[PDB]
């Protein structure tokens, strides 16, 4: 399962 | 900006039997960036219905796939794989070799 | 024994050529059991391996949900990427990303990994303590400031100690049949005269899995490293992997010439030679 919390850079 | 050239290899699944179906592989690896263009040839002709892998990269970030087809390996016919990347002048077409 | 779950994510900008692609792969040791594209006909996560396809529908919305949303992020750090590094509007440029777990025989977390390139350089890194960042340079000590201030380390830290390993336990489980298994190399040497006084002595690892393996040629017992051709380990296209090692021999020396093969798949390592 993949890691859920998406972050701009 | 930094370029990689592909590693190429052109190899069977199975080992090499005449008239015996088989699957005709070229294995691109090393590259980056990842757009690339990958043909399989029989007798300098690009073969149609080639299935490949989904694009993923090693530890050292280069890009890598697979490009197979079906075929039926002769004494007479040649094949080959047709590779054009970024880094290449001219497409680079690598000639399979069953000992190899 | 030991395993491992990675994701691999590429965005790739293409100016002039619409928006930028995102492709995620999931994958459990080698073997791939999941895909995402945002260039799909309908982007959705898909099946990659056999023993995934029994997850229910709500597994699959929250992986499509998930990458869909990457899609979008990744979209805007490729714009701010090109901003840190005063980049003009039109060339390409890749983000990389590959992060997971990695677990010891005993099925304890070994340690966790997240990594992050652009344009094939390393960028952004977890470190090992799964708590602090290595920033490449003052580009993606930016990156680093947003991440700080966003807690990722701290959330990510939670996934690779929790929801990853059980996950990767979880498909281990299911897929036990194949990704628990290790298939042994089947190995021979062959001979091809390169001249009058010289032969290659090629030795051959075909139909394994896992990949890792270890193939030398020594003579007389010591090793030939600077004189061994050794491809890299190449996909068979059905799981498994092959490789060689050629040496050039010089004719009638060819028995003081080993073949030595490591592999998980072997009751015992092998040692070969040609076999005339």
């Amino acid at each position: 399962l993949p890691f859920d919390i998406a972050t701009i850079m | 900006m930094i370029q990689r050239t592909p590693k190429i290899q052109v190899y069977s699944r199975h080992p090499a039997e005449n008239g015996k179906s088989n699957f005709l592989n070229c294995y691109v690896s090393g590259f980056h960036p990842s757009d690339i263009e990958v043909d399989l040839l029989k007798n300098g002709e690009r073969i149609e219905k080639v299935e490949h892998s989904d694009l993923s990269f090693s530890k050292d970030w280069s890009f890598y796939l697979l490009y197979y087809t079906e075929f039926t390996p002769t004494e007479k016919d040649e094949y080959a794989c047709r590779v054009n990347h970024v880094t290449l002048s001219q497409p680079k077409i690598v000639k399979w070799d069953r000992d190899m | 024994g030991s395993h491992s779950m990675r994701y691999f994510y590429t965005a790739m900008s293409r100016p002039g050529r619409g928006e930028p692609r995102f492709i995620a792969v999931g994958y459990v040791d080698d073997t791939q059991f999941v895909r995402f594209d945002s260039d799909a006909a309908s982007p959705r996560t898909e099946p990659r391996a056999p023993w995934i396809e029994q997850e229910g529908p709500e597994y699959w919305d929250r992986n499509t949900q998930i990458f869909k949303t990457n899609t979008q992020t990744y979209r805007e750090s490729l714009r701010n990427l090109r901003g840190y590094y005063n980049q003009s509007e039109a060339g390409s440029h890749i983000i990389q990303r590959m992060y997971g777990c990695d677990l010891g025989p005993d099925g304890r977390l070994l340690r966790g990994h997240d990594q992050s390139a652009y344009d094939g350089k390393d960028y952004i890194a977890l470190n090992e303590d799964l708590s602090s960042w290595t920033a490449a340079d003052t580009a993606a000590q930016i990156t680093q400031r947003k991440w700080e201030a966003a807690r990722v380390a701290e959330q990510l830290r939670a996934y690779l100690e929790g929801l990853c390993v059980e996950w990767l336990r979880r498909y281990l489980e299911n897929g036990k049949e194949t990704l628990q298994r290790a298939d042994p190399p089947k190995t021979h040497v062959t001979h091809h005269p390169v001249s009058d006084h010289e032969a290659t002595l090629r030795c051959w690892a075909l139909g394994f899995y896992p990949a890792e393996i270890t193939l030398t040629w020594q003579r007389d017992g010591e090793d030939q490293t600077q004189d061994t051709e050794l491809v890299e380990t190449r996909p068979a296209g059905d799981r498994t992997f092959q490789k060689w090692a050629a040496v050039v021999v010089p004719s009638g020396e060819e028995q003081r010439y080993t073949c030595h093969v490591q592999h998980e798949g072997l009751p015992k390592p092998l040692t070969l030679r040609w076999e005339p």
